[PDB]
């Protein structure tokens, strides 16, 4: 006898209708084609090999009690040049009564954790006790350069002429001397002996390498003395005040000179110091100055200039009872390339309360891993192009896009069944 | 129009039911419908499926990590930007879903066609035309050893013709 | 190569002549062609197609209001942004409609399927090996009344084989 | 005997060949997919229900003969803040010889019908007799505040403390008093006899509410009399002219002093007054001026300043007869987020020459509607997401992009005929 | 499972061997396969090949000169904008790519549909369900000529019915 | 007896796999979908009919030795309105003892060669000696005007009114003469002999219409004397040099008054020649100036300022020998609209050494050919809508985009095979 066998597809309990073009789908579970990736908190790297630090205390191989005192692990902190006490400001402008250091190193992404080793506990008074300001414009001028950089090293001394007229200077608001960077000389000058001294002419010659280092850009501070008045410097010195920075050929490009500009102080007796910020290229440079002060500026940092690259700012600040500035933050947020690292809970350490914090630790945890993306909003290292939102502005790597997980496809999952005819659906 | 059994294109809603992949067989002009798991070709169809699966991955792959490496070092925002990128991306999205859907979907149904062929080269008597995906066979001719052979491919005692 | 009268696959200019879907027979080494309505086989067809157009309509709706809502305060020109994202959107409104036209085609195509399915059923005789969508019968054994039942759905007294 | 049938299809007369992807489509007839929608002329809102208005005498609900005197609806009127003869400015500034009124409100879009009631007509003399420019530049910062801002209000009071040796001013070319905002103040002081006075020192509070109203942002306006020299100052006072405006830390926050600041006039023997435009945050001010006049400000626009939102601008000048300035627009025109709309036919009302303009009725008609966009070049509730060329900068809601019907898709109509593989067409 | 000899839907790997189209054949339960060029049908083949080739031509053409006359004469960058265009229009071609590949595939498989259809019309006999691009015959009624018209194009002496 | 028979399919040898959405495609070939097209270096146009060209010598076609001498085809040439020793400075001021000549044209691109007959060699010294400033300047202006005009023409007479008072004037370093363009005048003053004069007031109109030539804009130089002290002016004039230009209102529009501004000269005696470019409009205007110097503008260059459109300028330089300036050059980089053609190799004339440049001619050959894109990295007269690398920023016509051929699609080619669905590919 004659028997009819069919091969039949029969769609039960849970089951979804997937819509296409050329025969829908039945499928009984469902899920999504990509999942939303999200942005850690804290500093990490891309490519894990390619970044260098500068380092503190903090950050510092050689601090005997390390691991408490750390604000890094033992792998984060190989890739710093690090001395416990240091600063790249101290070593800029040493001050007497301070560490002084040979910061450098090459990377493409350079990490800064520099400020907290000159704050306002430091306590310099060497005719400037606020050091903010030029702490600022400092470290904005580091992370505008290092930003665009491949290399960096400090300057710690520099080919110069002084004329045989004057000699050293020091102040006892100085400790027992003066700073490094602008170095202080003077001669015999006494109005009311009517001995009246010379203006001093001085040169000076700025390397277009430092060993290895190539120097296609030196960050030099250019000081001078603000006094309040005529009758002032009167007291010390014929004329009138003057430090002036001229080039090679003969222009001027920075100081002051009150031959031609009146004076602007507000300290009486004692001038006061500014230190203005100046990016000068390698040459033979010359300096003028009134007979009472020569201040030739000896140090400065070189840059190659080669390429752009991320720059990490850590906010370096005190543990508690130390007076701090914001100058890092202030000075990153006011340059671009850079991504600032701040804490949103007090500075507590372990080894002491200046070093080794809990937060900044799970913040700085992931310089350790390899990021595919670090952003101001966080990094991270798992893949997909999708993230919940936008981060913000600064970002390097392989972005994720924003986007709603509803709007994301649907893909069908366990039991399938397909349609084709108009036939194929029966009810 | 076929009675209460239907070829391989269609697709009947049982919710509560047996569903899946089954055989439905009934006498013509008598007896009544026997449905019955099909649990041996699924592996087939099922495994087919994972190849096709295979396919899939791929290209969830081939659409992840495309947007180029930046290094945007400038403060200013792009979320205008951002945004146009993403409505364009989703709508790119949209089409290749549904792409996907019916490709998958077709390149399925012609996995049941192999199962057809292969049924069909098992017995000679078994070649007739009745419905897409249907057949029909006789139990004079053919006992349940052959049948079970046939297509529940036990490889029990195939067909004699004399 | 088939003669006068050629199956379902095919479509023929006929400007000044009758067009749509008609039943085309002659008899084979014998009388001539015969060209009559298909309009009772249409009111399936017709049906699927307002089907199709259901999905048509939709697909048209899910294009409408797709940009997300504006509040621009600011003056300043973006004309530049608008023209690439038109240029991009009239290109992907090219592409859906070539892959919207085929899959609409494809279905309607399905559609004659269904009737090939349905007169196949209705008469045992009516299912022969022939030309795609063309098929044989014997004036014999079923007359007008039969015919008339079988492909042209007006239930007329079936056919009798004994 | 065998015959042979075949289910034929044949194609006739007029049709049209679609191409695809999978087989092509025959079809008799064919039309557009989506329609090019239009931005309509006028006036119109979005959500119809977040919206609030500042009216005149023509958006007035309790004016006698409103239907024929009204640019608008009832229905639109209905959501305005109205009075006739009104005008932001007139209660801004509180003029003797014009109206008084507290405005106020929230609302996501802002709708102003504003400046009529004090055009050049209008006939203010307190020491100014051209208010356009001040006027202007008050509408420049109402429309700027207000599209930044969810609530808005008048402040008609504030708190004060004024010294004893002053007391109250008036003025013959302000009628027979003086303004309700800056308040005059005056002492003997009298040159030619010797009787010289004491400079004012006052006191004022701007409050950080007003009643439901929140203000995190006050408009206020600064005041001053402009002298033309030295010697006409010294007619009627000993020292000099001098009116400033201190904050709560004791810094300058506006004024005039002229003990250092060069006399400026051109009025002779009377002064020119001018009113500066400031927005001030809520707290505790204070203000000096020169014995012969004190000018203290007792009114002002108090804004929340939660959310930005549309604003529309309405030219609001004067039927036939009334001289009118273009401040509304110029004011708008050079202020972002505000839509102006203007006539292009001159103002002729039913009412009354200035009531019940034909061309403003029809573009004002819209405000009854509810809008899927509003644009500077019209808005619409009609639904398609393209247009024939694009709309104007500023822009609300669900946009339509420009577009050419000509590269619009086609779909098929009538009678469809499908085509299937390389057989398919015969010829 | 079909043996030495398989369908038309069918592609084999034949790295160094005979490639393209050729007829495989064999007896049924008896001698072995002979294998030879179908250099005869492939007339019709390659002329549709040329028509696929013709439609590829045009929608060549048709996405050159896309992007609308320019008259930039500001001197400033728009490469992150070019570039971001240039990554759309790169997936886009990506896509209508995998799309054509799919479409000329199709429409030359028809192609082979239609050379099935003039070979079963050549001969009465040689209509019978076998495997996909497959059929049998006898070469007890047809002999060589018979075949080599019916299969290979040559027209020489028509199979006898009697 | 049953033989079976199919039709197969197989692939042999070299295939490659091309994948796809309903079914693959096996091809024994494949080559590229698109040719990347490249921006061929010189100068070429779009439409090559809506063009025109400002030439001297070396695009002369009287010029007798000809094909040897110039730079450019016959061709070429024909568009060009050149003239031998030809300039638009020379024409535009008029120096004497030089050529003078009407340039004038229209068209959608103009294409300058302009500039090596003023160049430092060329000798003028008529109160200035180095032109190169007012060169590059009025260069620039040229440059300007014209990439937003289609009809320019030299303006070489006007409509002017002088006082009876003074008579032309003449200087020895100006030859024999002065210019034809700042017009001389003077009236008998001597100081010493009391015989002092009288202010000058004369009149001029800028002309709207020049032949058929329209006149939106006219290019004019305002030039005066710029002497070094009082007593140097007080040599030959009683007062003090001034020079003013006013409008037909009365406002001052151009000039040096040194009633009021300071003497900031350095030539001594004899006084040095400044000539600012301004831009005016047609209208009836007025000068005034100082007894002894009256130097009225009698020339210009007319520009309809009609439409947007490209400019191509060459850089037009001397051959070996005579001193050249990069004015030409300096002033296209300093607008926008143009696009400038410059020299790799020296100038190496045929003819002489300053005429028919092999380089030039390698350069200005694209010129005869109708170009689909123009751009500052070259020009393409070839379809295809990709290129290696994104072009410079100035560039005119059909685009080509920037991509990577190892990214583009391949087409299949040779033999091609089907795969159908799952049973279709066997191993
Ligand atoms: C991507 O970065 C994430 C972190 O953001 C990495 O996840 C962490 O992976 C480590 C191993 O590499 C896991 O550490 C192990 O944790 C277990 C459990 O606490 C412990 O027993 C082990 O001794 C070890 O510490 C860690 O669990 C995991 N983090 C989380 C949240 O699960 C990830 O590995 C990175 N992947 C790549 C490829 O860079
Ligand atoms: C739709 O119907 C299909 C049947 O064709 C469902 O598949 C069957 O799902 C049940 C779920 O409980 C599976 O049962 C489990 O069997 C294992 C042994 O394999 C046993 O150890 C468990 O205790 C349980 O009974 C069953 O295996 C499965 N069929 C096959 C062939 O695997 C399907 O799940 C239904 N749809 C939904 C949404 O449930
Ligand atoms: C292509 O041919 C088809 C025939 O299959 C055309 O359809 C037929 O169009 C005529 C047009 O007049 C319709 O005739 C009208 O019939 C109604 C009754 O339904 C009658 O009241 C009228 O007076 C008239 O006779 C006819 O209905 C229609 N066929 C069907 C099945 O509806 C088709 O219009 C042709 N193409 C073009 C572009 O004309
Ligand atoms: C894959 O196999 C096919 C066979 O189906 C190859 O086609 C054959 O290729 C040879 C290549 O030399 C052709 O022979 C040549 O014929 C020309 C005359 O047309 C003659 O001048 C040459 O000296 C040579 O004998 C042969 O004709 C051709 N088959 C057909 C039908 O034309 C195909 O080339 C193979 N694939 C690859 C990548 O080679
Ligand atoms: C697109 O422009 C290119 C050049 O950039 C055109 O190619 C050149 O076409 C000319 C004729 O118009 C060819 O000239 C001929 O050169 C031969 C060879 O020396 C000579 O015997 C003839 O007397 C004549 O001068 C020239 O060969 C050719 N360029 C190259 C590199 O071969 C091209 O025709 C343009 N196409 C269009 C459609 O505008
Ligand atoms: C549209 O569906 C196609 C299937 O109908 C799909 O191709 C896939 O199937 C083919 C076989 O016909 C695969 O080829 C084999 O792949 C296995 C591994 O999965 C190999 O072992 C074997 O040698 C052979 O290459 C294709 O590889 C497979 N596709 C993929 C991506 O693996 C099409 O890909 C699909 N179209 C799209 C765009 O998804
Ligand atoms: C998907 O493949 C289609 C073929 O299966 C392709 O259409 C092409 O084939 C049709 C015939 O079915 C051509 O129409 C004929 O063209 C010849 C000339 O080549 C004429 O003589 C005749 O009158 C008729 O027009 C199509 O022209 C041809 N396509 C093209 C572009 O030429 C589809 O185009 C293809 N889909 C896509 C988007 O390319």
């Amino acid at each position: 006898e004659k028997i009819k066998i069919c091969l039949q597809k029969q769609v039960n309990s849970s089951f979804s209708l997937h819509n296409g073009f050329g025969g829908n789908l039945y499928a009984t579970e469902e899920k999504r084609m990509f999942e939303l990736v999200k942005p850690k908190a804290g500093a990490s790297v891309l490519n894990q090999s390619t970044w260098i630090g500068f380092g503190d205390s903090r950050t510092d191989k050689s601090n005997s009690a390390f691991p408490r005192s750390a604000d890094v692990s033992a792998k984060t902190a190989d890739k710093f040049r690090f001395l416990s006490g240091g600063s790249l400001m101290l070593s800029m402008f040493g001050p007497p009564g301070k560490v002084d250091y040979l910061y450098q190193g090459c990377g493409k992404h350079k990490v800064f954790y520099e400020g907290v080793n000159w704050s306002p506990h430091a306590a310099i008074n060497c005719y400037r006790k606020n050091w903010t300001d030029i702490k600022l414009n400092f470290q904005k001028n580091i992370y505008e350069l290092a930003s665009q950089s491949h290399c960096m090293s400090l300057v710690n001394a520099l080919d110069k002429t002084i004329p045989l007229q004057v000699t050293a200077g020091t102040a006892g608001n100085c400790n027992n001397s003066f700073l490094k960077n602008p170095a202080l000389y003077t001669q015999e000058v006494k109005p009311s002996e009517n001995k009246c001294g010379k203006e001093n002419l001085a040169f000076f010659t700025l390397p277009t390498q430092f060993g290895t280092y190539e120097c296609k850009l030196h960050l030099v501070a250019s000081c001078y003395f603000i006094y309040d008045s005529k009758e002032v410097y009167n007291k010390r010195g014929c004329d009138n005040y003057f430090q002036v920075i001229y080039d090679s050929f003969g222009k001027v490009v920075g100081g002051l000179d009150n031959r031609v500009s009146p004076y602007t102080g507000n300290s009486g007796d004692t001038p006061t110091m500014q230190c203005d910020m100046l990016q000068l290229k390698p040459g033979r440079y010359s300096v003028r100055s009134s007979p009472r002060f020569l201040l030739m500026p000896e140090r400065s940092y070189c840059f190659d200039m080669k390429e752009k690259g991320p720059v990490t700012a850590v906010q370096s600040i005190w543990g508690k009872g130390r007076e701090s500035d914001y100058a890092v933050d202030q000075a990153c947020l006011s340059t671009p390339g850079c991504m600032l690292i701040q804490k949103q809970k007090p500075y507590i350490g372990e080894a002491d309360d200046h070093h080794g914090d809990q937060e900044m630790r799970e913040l700085l945890s992931g310089l350790d891993y390899e990021a595919r993306c670090i952003s101001q909003s966080g990094w991270v290292n798992e893949t997909s192009p999708f993230t919940e939102k936008y981060l913000l502005p600064p970002k390097f790597g392989r972005c994720p896009l924003a986007a709603k997980e509803e709007s994301i496809p649907k893909i069908p999952d366990g039991l399938l069944i397909p349609t084709s005819g108009t036939d194929t659906t029966v009810t | 129009i076929d009675d209460l059994i239907i070829g391989v294109l269609f697709v009947a809603i049982v919710e509560t039911g047996i569903g899946g992949y089954l055989l439905g067989s009934r006498k013509e002009s008598g007896g009544g419908v026997t449905k019955e798991s099909a649990e041996k070709g699924f592996e087939k169809i099922g495994n087919d499926i994972q190849i096709l699966k295979s396919s899939i991955n791929i290209a969830i792959e081939k659409l992840n990590d495309r947007i180029s490496h930046d290094e945007q070092a400038i403060r200013d925002l792009t979320l205008e930007i951002e945004n146009a990128r993403s409505e364009a991306l989703l709508g790119e999205l949209g089409i290749i879903r549904a792409l996907l859907v019916g490709n998958i979907s077709i390149g399925l149904q012609e996995s049941l066609w192999e199962l057809a062929s292969e049924i069909t080269n098992r017995a000679g008597d078994l070649a007739v035309e009745v419905s897409p995906g249907c057949w029909i066979i006789d139990n004079n001719i053919c006992d349940q050893s052959c049948q079970n052979f046939i297509f529940k491919f036990n490889e029990t005692a195939p067909v004699p013709t004399i």
